[PDB]
């Protein structure tokens, strides 16, 4: 039942570029919480980045994470036409409540 | 080493003896030294209307060595074709019933 | 449970000389300052033996055959290693040989186990304290049906910095599982030390099951930074252990004053080793000597008998409805087939099966000149009269076999047809 | 006979197999499966009912006709016709004449000399199936200290021109000794 | 290869009864921690709730209080989930998914949370 | 082990897993007591010199 806040919710970049992502937390994070997704429209949310600054099994090196405390960033260094979706930031603790965020958006221009 | 047979096997369980169980299921070694004891049990081991609980294997593609044990129950290829674990024609179980 | 901890690709295999190590003692007898002559499965002196690793960060613990014997060995400070697997498919239908080692005792399972791609045994630190270890084990999927369970002490297992060798010869002879095994220091070498190291019986287990394939069992410590699902996550230290394989050899084995074996010589390594063989001595002079020639081995077995597929026109003479009288026995010429006695044992039980000149058993290797076969019937107490030597109102008067027979007398019960109500 | 009759009484089938053995080509066989011939191998061999450990050498020797099979005059099997094929083959052992070995005190060197007796050096791999034999005894086996004698091959020692007194007695008007570094000299 | 398979599906008559079952491929179903994730049409992902490798604990989220009951069956390899009615949320893709933190993991005093892996087909709950 | 003979003192070492002992013979020189642990070596009755 954290408030997260993603921002911003929609971004427009051409392919190629460099995409930055925000998802900020509403209390103190232990900064090993916190995991990163990528949902298809139509298809299961992927798992991409685990806890903070780990990548997970099968996941390029062109994805980045990063972020402590509150303030926590996703940083993208080529965005690939396949890597055209939306992305969500959750949080667990072992008796915590699990909250994914609103959701942010990586379009074509 | 204890186990139940029928009786013209009873010779079998001898070094260099050749049969239904000393070529399938329990093999002598030729330089064996021990004791063979073999009683009559048609009191306890006989049942009314017949006994079915002891199995003796029937086909296998070797012959034992000495002293080993095998449960396998995989089924016997007796055609080219492949059983593919289902039984039939040129395919039964290796192990059978007494009665 | 399982982790398919997965190599991209075996590494190729790589080999190592291995120093004139591995002898074990034959029987256990104190034998003192006596030369010892004995011929029994051995690890050939400097055979090229494998030099596979546990972690470079590839987890490779790959499937050897086991032909007749394996020579095992293990080269780190810290237990990676514990056990190991025996059997000959590994996937539960056949039966396979369980050897794990965990602190507190070391448990032999006899059982049938669903053996996993790449089996381990998971060992749990608790945060900043290294003394909490919590064992899990990854090895088998399932067990079933066992048979036989032996539980007792650990063997010697590390807790001046030093590496302990550890040797386990394995053997399957007449359905005992012999293991042998001697721990010594390694000071200064990266690889199989040089020397001699006599290796002292361990078990005798009866486990009488057949073995083809196995596989070596690794202690991996866990970390809990990456998941455990992942093949990061379960890092150790480097060990390398060696596998060789045993063939029939004979070699002579020296005792010294106390009772331990120091020096050993292989007749098929040299020429001059042979030497000793035939002097009996390990000392040799000079001249010139003459040596008993048995440095060849056989590496094949060829199987030559003519073209006959046809199964014998027997006649049913086993099932024959009417059989001969003995006054007036009838005798019936066999020719042109390939003699098989399983169908025979199969169709019906013999009572009596008693071969002389040719044995009962390799009887069906071997091929038979010409075959008369002669049929009657008799009582009960006349069929001991059959057998030559023996006399008798069928020896005497009815029907007689020469002292030197060669042949079988085949005599089964026959009260269900042949018997006539009244 | 009758059906209630004691186990004694009760009728007994006696069937009794009378075999004469290997001394005519056999018209009945056992199970065993036959596999092709490895000429000139050293292997384990089930020709017609004998078993035996060795190499096989074609050859061309006549037989009467009752008779395919063959036996020496010390009664050893001569030659054993092969069923399948009818080329004559006869077993030659894998060990030829024994071998001398050649030695110093173990005292003063290991180095070996190996004298193949009346065997010609150029035929000495293939008497000895020195494939079959240790790579070590392989080298023994391929020199270039190769000497042919009267006697038989010497692999192991060079031979010089001049004269010595004999050390070890080879034989042939042949001997070796141990000599200047140090090596077997012949 | 692993894979989760969704059942249960399809539009029923709304309220009082509905079914989910989420299968596994493979014999490692059992002692990995599973959620359930319900996927909104248009208003992103949710929770439905945790169980554990045993069960002893669970806890579910505040979205839906007394409606939904989580259960494995360890034989059947598959997991048991009911909705004991059904309110205004319709058209709402539910997805089992399998993280790899163990009881080992939670049991070492290490506090570590990892990433949901694995995740199911999907399926159509209205 | 069945035999007659001299029954004597014997300080010959003796590994847990043998039991019996052989000299260079083959032939049975020492052996180990049933009940306790000292070692008696097996002596021929008549030396034989006379
Ligand atoms: C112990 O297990 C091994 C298997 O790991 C057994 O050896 C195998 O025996 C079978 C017959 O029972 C062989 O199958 C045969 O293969 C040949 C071709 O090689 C084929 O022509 C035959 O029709 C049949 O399929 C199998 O190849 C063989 N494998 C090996 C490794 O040799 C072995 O017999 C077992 N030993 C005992 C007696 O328990
Ligand atoms: C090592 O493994 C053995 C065999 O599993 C353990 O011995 C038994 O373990 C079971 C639980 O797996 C207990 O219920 C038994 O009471 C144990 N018996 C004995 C004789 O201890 C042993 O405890 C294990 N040790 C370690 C280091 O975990
Ligand atoms: C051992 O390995 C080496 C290198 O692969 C090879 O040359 C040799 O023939 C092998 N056999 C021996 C002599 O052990
Ligand atoms: C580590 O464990 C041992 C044994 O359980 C204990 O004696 C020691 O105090 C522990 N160390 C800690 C908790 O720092
Ligand atoms: C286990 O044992 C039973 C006999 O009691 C046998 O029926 C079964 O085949 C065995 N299980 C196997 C082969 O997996
Ligand atoms: C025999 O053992 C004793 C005691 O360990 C030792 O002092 C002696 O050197 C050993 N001798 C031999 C021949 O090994
Ligand atoms: C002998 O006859 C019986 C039927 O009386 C039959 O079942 C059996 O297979 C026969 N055996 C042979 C082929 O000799
Ligand atoms: C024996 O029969 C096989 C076919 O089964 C044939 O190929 C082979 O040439 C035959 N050999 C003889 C002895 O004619
Ligand atoms: C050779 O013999 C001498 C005594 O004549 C001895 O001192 C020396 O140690 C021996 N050397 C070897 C290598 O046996
Ligand atoms: C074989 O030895 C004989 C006898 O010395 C010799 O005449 C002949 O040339 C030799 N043949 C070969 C091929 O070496
Ligand atoms: C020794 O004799 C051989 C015989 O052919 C000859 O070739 C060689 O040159 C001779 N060596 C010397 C040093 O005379
Ligand atoms: C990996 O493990 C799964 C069970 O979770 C199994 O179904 C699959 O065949 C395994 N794959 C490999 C690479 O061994
Ligand atoms: C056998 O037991 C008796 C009675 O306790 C004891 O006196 C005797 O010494 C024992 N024998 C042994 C083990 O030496």
């Amino acid at each position: 039942e954290i408030v997260l806040t993603q921002s911003p919710g929609i971004l427009s970049l051409s392919p190629g570029e460099r995409a930055t992502l925000s998802c900020r937390a509403s209390q103190s994070v232990s900064s090993s919480y916190l995991a990163w997704y990528q949902q298809k429209p139509g298809q299961a949310p992927r798992l991409l980045i685990y806890g903070a600054s780990s990548r997970a099994t099968g996941i390029p090196d062109r994805f980045s994470g990063s972020g402590s405390g509150t303030d926590f960033t996703l940083t993208i260094s080529r965005l690939e036409p396949e890597d055209f979706a939306v992305y969500y930031c959750q949080q667990y603790g072992s008796s915590g409540a699990l909250t994914f965020g609103g959701g942010t958006k990586v379009e074509i221009k | 080493d204890s186990f139940v047979i029928r009786g013209d096997e009873v010779r079998q369980i001898a070094p260099g003896q050749t049969g239904k169980i000393a070529d399938y299921n329990y093999k002598l070694p030729d330089d064996f030294t021990g004791c063979v004891i073999a009683w009559n049990s048609n009191n306890l081991d006989s049942k009314v209307g017949g006994n079915y609980n002891y199995l003796y294997r029937l086909f296998r593609k070797s012959n034992l060595k000495p002293f080993e044990r095998d449960i396998s129950t995989e089924i016997y290829q007796a055609g080219s074709t492949p059983c593919n674990g289902v039984e039939g024609f040129n395919c039964y179980f290796p192990l059978q019933s007494y009665g | 449970q399982c982790v398919n901890l997965t190599t991209r690709t075996q590494l190729p295999p790589a080999y190592t000389n291995s120093f004139t190590r591995g002898v074990y003692y034959p029987d256990k007898v104190f034998r003192s300052s006596v030369l010892h002559s004995t011929q029994d499965l051995f690890l050939p002196f400097f055979s090229n033996v494998t030099w596979f690793h546990a972690i470079h960060k590839r987890f490779d613990n790959p499937v050897l055959p086991f032909n007749d014997g394996v020579y095992f060995a293990s080269t780190e400070k810290s237990n990676i290693i514990r056990g190991w697997i025996f059997g000959t498919t590994l996937d539960s239908k056949t039966q396979s040989l369980l050897i794990v080692n965990n602190a507190t005792n070391v448990v032999i399972k006899v059982c049938e186990f669903q053996f996993c791609n790449d089996p381990f045994l998971g060992v749990y630190y608790h945060k900043n304290n290294k003394s909490w270890m919590e064992s899990e084990f990854r090895v088998y999927s399932s067990a079933n049906n066992c048979t036989f369970e032996y539980v007792s002490q650990p063997f010697l297992m590390d807790l001046g910095n030093f590496k302990n060798l550890r040797e386990f010869v394995f053997k399957n002879i007449d359905g005992y599982f012999k293991i042998y095994s001697k721990h010594t220091p390694i000071n200064l070498v990266r690889d199989l030390p040089q020397g001699f190291s006599a290796l002292e019986p361990l078990v005798d287990l009866p486990i009488g099951i057949n073995i083809t394939r196995f596989q070596t069992l690794l202690a991996l410590h866990r970390s809990y930074l990456t998941p455990g699902d992942s093949s990061s996550g379960w890092t150790a230290g480097a060990a390398a252990y060696y596998v060789g394989y045993l063939q029939p050899r004979t070699f002579l084995l020296k005792y010294n004053e106390n009772g331990t074996i120091t020096d050993a010589v292989d007749c098929a390594l040299d020429p001059l080793s042979e030497t000793k063989c035939t002097l009996k001595s390990f000392t040799v002079e000079k001249g010139i000597y003459q040596t008993s020639n048995f440095r060849v081995q056989p590496t094949e077995s060829i199987v030559r008998f003519p073209n006959i597929t046809n199964l014998c026109p027997f006649g049913e003479v086993f099932n024959a409805t009417r059989f001969a009288s003995v006054y007036a026995w009838n005798r019936k010429r066999i020719s042109n087939c390939v003699a098989d006695y399983s169908v025979l044992y199969n169709s019906a039980s013999f009572s009596t099966f008693k071969c002389y000149g040719v044995s009962p058993t390799k009887l069906n290797d071997l091929c038979f000149t010409n075959v008369y076969a002669d049929s009657f019937v008799i009582r009960g107490d006349e069929v001991r009269q059959i057998a030559p030597g023996q006399t008798g109102k069928i020896a005497d008067y009815n029907y007689k076999l020469p002292d030197d027979f060669t042949g079988c007398v085949i005599a089964w019960n026959s009260n269900n047809l042949d018997s006539k109500v009244g | 006979f009758q059906p209630t009759n004691g186990v004694g009484y009760q009728p007994y089938r006696v069937v009794v197999l009378s075999f004469e053995l290997l001394h005519a080509p056999a018209t009945v066989c056992g199970p065993k499966k036959s596999t092709n011939l490895v000429k000139n191998k050293c292997v384990n061999f089930n020709f017609n009912g004998l078993t035996g450990t060795g190499v096989l050498t074609e050859s061309n020797k006549k037989f009467l006709p009752f008779q395919q099979f063959g036996r020496d005059i010390a009664d050893t099997t001569d030659a054993v016709r092969d069923p399948q094929t009818l080329e004559i083959l006869d077993i030659t052992p894998c060990s030829f004449g024994g071998v001398s070995v050649i030695t110093p005190g173990t005292n003063t060197s290991n180095q070996v000399a190996v004298l193949y007796q009346d065997v010609n050096c150029t035929e000495v791999p293939v008497a000895i199936h020195a494939d079959q034999l240790t790579p070590t005894w392989r080298v023994y086996s391929t020199g270039s200290n190769v000497f042919q004698t009267r006697a038989g091959c010497l692999i192991g020692a060079e031979h010089v021109n001049n004269s010595y007194e004999c050390d070890i007695p080879i034989g042939a008007g042949i001997c070796a000794s141990y000599q200047t570094s140090q090596s077997i000299i012949a | 290869q692993v894979q989760l398979v969704e059942s249960g599906g399809g539009v029923v008559q709304p309220g009082r009864s509905l079914r989910l079952s989420c299968a596994a491929s493979g014999l490692t179903f059992s002692s990995y921690v599973m959620h359930w994730v319900r996927q909104a049409p248009g208003k992103g992902l949710d929770w439905v709730g945790v169980i554990w490798y045993d069960g002893s604990k669970k806890y579910y989220a505040d979205s839906v209080k007394g409606r939904f009951t989580i259960s494995r069956d360890n034989s059947k390899n598959t997991l048991y989930l009911q909705m004991n009615s059904l309110r205004a949320e319709d058209t709402a893709v539910y997805y089992c998914a399998r993280d790899p933190r163990d009881y080992y993991d939670f049991w070492s005093g290490y506090d570590y949370y990892y990433g949901l892996d694995v995740w199911g087909q999907g399926t159509t709950v209205t």
